[PDB]
DNA sequence: AATCTTTCCCACAGT
DNA sequence: TTACTGTGGGAAAGA
């Protein structure tokens, strides 16, 4: 059980 | 005489990023073999990154000694699979100096070895050899597994790296690799990301807890770019067959394996999947078949495979050398014994030669060559390793301990950073 | 036996 | 438009 830090990139919605 | 001096070692260790040359070889951990006349190409393509401002310095020396002794300072590389019946193939060509990839490598069934590695040999266009550098080992497989045993090659452990690719209707030309570029995910036909795949622990966050263990279908997973540390949102990995996501209460029994096709669903909406549209990564909504199955398209289907990395670092500290930089020594571990003036260290690793000397920081130390996997030396006294010149570099300011990096130095002045630090708080 | 792996086969959908 | 070929599914053969 480790902690990770990583900013998230959100995939753009389709239309 | 080209022997490393302490002043030069100190300048190097304080300024590694403008001197040190890095060669990083990336590749999958398994390759499917080819029968008969066919060629089943290694995917993702083994590739080599030459990293560091040191490469430009090296070109500069080769340029400035071209006129003592124009495009004969251009890089030439070849790669093969260590087989005497296998063709060597020519490689293509921020701190990234240069990049090449091998897109048409394969291994035939006539080659009976269970494991192999790749040897990339680098030259300057004038014929001058830089050297040969090996990948990690690669396991030969006949086909992807359909089990419902060695896990180290076939399963996917949380914390390890994977490449993900998209291919349409069995067409080599269509292959695109998940890759981050410009702080965003995209799909590339030339470059591929190695992503750390983690079992999420438990609406989302920049900081998250992770679990050890094998990744199963139906597992919630965090994919993290190994180069930029950027992540995708939480995704549940799903098995796919033929533009359908199989959601059955039974595939969760199955561990994800090499070269399996899968899909990634968003945790918020069970009908939304990670999907590729013209090299753009998108959220695409599936159409429900029933409770056990969803309708998607070949754009939401990814092949997954485990990847590895072989990295080498060198600097020609005393000027350009006459001989190849390789074999590059690799240090796997330090084994220390005794306390005081009794204290010694055995270096464990690979590719040692008797022409190497260990340096504790900027302090050279008498070195016993035992074999190509064993060097032996005495630990020099703190007082001679940290002095009024080096105190700033070798002193932990929190704990006060003396910490020095271990280098291997060749008698013509090539310094090989080991990656390892000796701490006097050992002992 | 039953299931999995290895090897052989061949069509599809491209260049 | 026609010749040729990585690739993936499936059959066959082996473990």
């Amino acid at each position: 059980r480790r902690m990770i830090n990583a900013s998230v990139w959100m995939p753009p919605m389709e239309n | 005489v080209q022997s490393l001096t302490s002043d030069r070692m100190i300048d190097f260790l304080s300024n590694k990023e403008k001197y040190e040359c890095v060669i990083s070889i990336f590749h999958a951990k398994v390759a499917q073999k080819s029968y008969g006349n066919e060629k089943r190409f290694f995917c993702p393509p083994p590739c080599i990154y030459l990293i560091g401002q040191g490469w430009k310095l090296k070109k500069d020396r080769v340029a400035q000694l071209y006129k003592t002794l124009q495009q004969a300072t251009e890089l030439v590389a070849y790669i093969g699979i260590g087989s005497d019946t296998s063709e060597r193939q020519q490689l293509d060509f921020p701190n990234i100096y240069d990049y090449c990839a091998a897109k048409t490598l394969y291994i035939s069934d006539s080659d009976k070895r269970k494991y192999f590695d790749l040897n990339a040999q680098f030259f300057y266009g004038c014929g001058m050899e830089i050297g040969g550098f090996v990948s990690q080992r690669i396991k030969v497989i006949s086909k992807p597994s359909k089990k419902k045993t060695d896990c180290k090659y076939l399963c996917i452990a949380s914390g390890t790296k994977v490449a993900l690719f998209n291919r349409l209707r069995s067409q080599t030309v269509s292959t695109r690799y998940l890759h981050v570029e410009g702080n965003a995910f995209h799909a590339s036909s030339t470059k591929w990301g190695a992503f750390t795949i983690h079992l999420f622990d438990d609406q989302e966050t920049d900081n998250f807890a992770v679990r050890d263990g094998f990744v199963y279908y139906g597992s919630v997973v965090k994919l993290v770019d190994s180069v930029t540390g950027i992540a995708l949102p939480r995704l549940r990995i799903r098995k796919v067959d033929k533009q359908q996501v199989i959601l059955d209460a039974s595939c969760s029994e199955e561990p994800v394996s090499q070269l399996h096709k899968c899909a990634f669903q968003m945790i918020d909406n069970e009908l939304v999947y990670l999907c590729l549209s013209h090299d753009k990564i998108i959220q695409h909504q599936a159409t429900a078949i029933n409770e056990h199955r969803h309708q998607i398209n070949d754009g939401a289907a990814w092949t997954i495979i485990s990847t590895d990395k072989a990295e080498y670092r060198f600097f020609e500290a005393m000027g350009q050398v006459a001989n190849p930089i390789s074999p590059c020594p690799v240090v796997g571990s330090l084994e220390v014994d005794g306390h005081g003036e009794a204290s010694r260290v055995e270096l464990h690793g690979r590719d040692f030669k008797p022409n190497l000397k260990v340096w504790f920081g900027a302090t050279p130390v008498e070195t016993t060559f035992r074999s190509e996997e064993s060097l032996h030396c005495s630990i020099p006294p703190v007082s001679q390793v940290r002095n009024e010149q080096t105190h700033w570099m070798f002193t932990n300011r929190t704990t006060g301990d003396v910490e020095v990096p271990i280098s291997l130095v060749r008698d013509d002045g090539v310094v090989y950073s080991s990656g390892l630090t000796f701490s006097y708080k050992s002992l």
